[PDB]
C-alpha cells in the first residue's frame, strides 16, 4: 500500500540487503538537495505555462516527494509533446502535398481530356470529307 | 513510462516512499526533537532501529 | 448524509477492521501538505484563466476538503478539454478536406461535361454530311 508495482518487485532483483550508500544513494539533508528541488519545481512552472507540461503532470510533480520522480515527469512529458508536434508538423506537411497531388492529377486529366478532344475532332473531319466523295 | 526510468531511479523512488510514509506516520521529526535535549543534557544522542 | 455514495461502499471491502495508517493514509499539519494545499489553489487559478478550468468545477474544488479528491478532479477537467481541443482540429481539418473533395468533383463535372458536349457536336456533324450524300 506505500509501495507500488514497480517498488516492490525491487526485492527480487538481488543484493537489497547492501546497503543504500553502496548502491549510490544517500540520505542527504543539504542545501545542494533543496536548490535542486527549488530549481526543477521552478523549472516546472516555467513549463507550465508556454504549453510544455499538462496540468495532469505538474500535480503529479507536487505529490512526488524524490528529486528523480520529478525530473523524469519533466523529461517524459516533453518527449511526448515533442513526439505530437513533429508529427503535426509532418501531417500538414503532406496534407498540402498530397492538395498539390490532388490538384496535379486533375490538370492533366484536363490536360489529357483537350488532346483527346481535338483528335475526334479531326478523325471526323476525315469521316465528313469521306462521305460525299462517294 | 518505466522504460525511460533507471535501476538506481527505481531504487531511489522505493527508498523515498518508505521514508515519506513512515516519517509521516511516527512522527518521526518529534522523536528527533526529543533526542537533542539528550543531546544538550549528556552529550549523548542514540536511537535504535528494530 | 456526511458521506458520498462512494465513500459508503469501502465498509463492503474487508479492509476497514485495520487502521488506516496501514494503507498510506496519515493525519498531517506539517510544511509539507500546507505547501501542497497552496500549490493546487494556484495552480486551479492559472487553469480557472486561460480556459483550461470551468467556473462549475472551481466552486468544486474551494468546497473539497481532500488533496486527493482536488489532484483528480483538475485532472479530470483538462482531459476534458483537451479531448474537445483534439476533436474540434480534426472537425476542421476534415472540413477544408470534404470542400475540397466537392470542389474536386465540380471541376471534373465541369471536365466529362465538354469531352461529352464536344462529340455530341461531332456525331451530329456526320448526320449532316451522310444525309447530303444521298
Ligand atoms: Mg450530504
Amino acid at each position: 500500500y506505500i509501495l507500488s508495482d514497480t517498488s516492490t518487485r525491487v526485492m527480487e532483483i538481488d543484493g537489497d540487503e547492501f546497503a543504500e550508500a553502496d548502491y549510490g544513494l544517500v540520505v542527504d539533508n543539504s542545501n545542494g538537495t533543496q536548490e535542486l528541488q527549488q530549481k526543477l519545481d521552478t523549472l516546472a512552472q516555467a513549463a507550465l505555462q508556454t504549453q510544455t507540461l499538462s496540468f495532469s503532470t505538474i500535480t503529479k510533480l507536487y505529490t512526488s516527494s524524490s528529486l528523480a520522480e520529478k525530473q523524469r515527469l519533466i523529461e517524459k512529458d516533453e518527449k511526448q509533446i515533442r513526439e505530437r508536434q513533429a508529427q503535426a508538423q509532418k501531417e500538414q506537411l503532406e496534407a498540402q502535398q498530397q492538395i498539390a497531388a490532388m490538384q496535379q492529377q486533375q490538370k492533366e486529366a484536363e490536360l489529357l481530356q483537350k488532346e483527346e478532344a481535338n483528335i475526334r475532332d479531326n478523325q471526323t473531319k476525315i469521316i465528313i470529307a469521306q462521305i460525299q466523295s462517294e | 513510462d518505466y522504460y525511460t526510468y533507471e535501476w538506481q531511479d527505481i531504487r531511489e523512488v522505493r527508498a523515498n516512499e518508505l521514508l515519506n510514509h513512515y516519517i509521516k506516520e511516527y512522527d518521526i521529526p518529534l522523536i528527533f526533537n526529543n533526542g537533542f535535549m539528550d543531546a544538550m543534557t549528556c552529550g549523548e544522542e542514540i536511537y535504535q532501529c528494530d
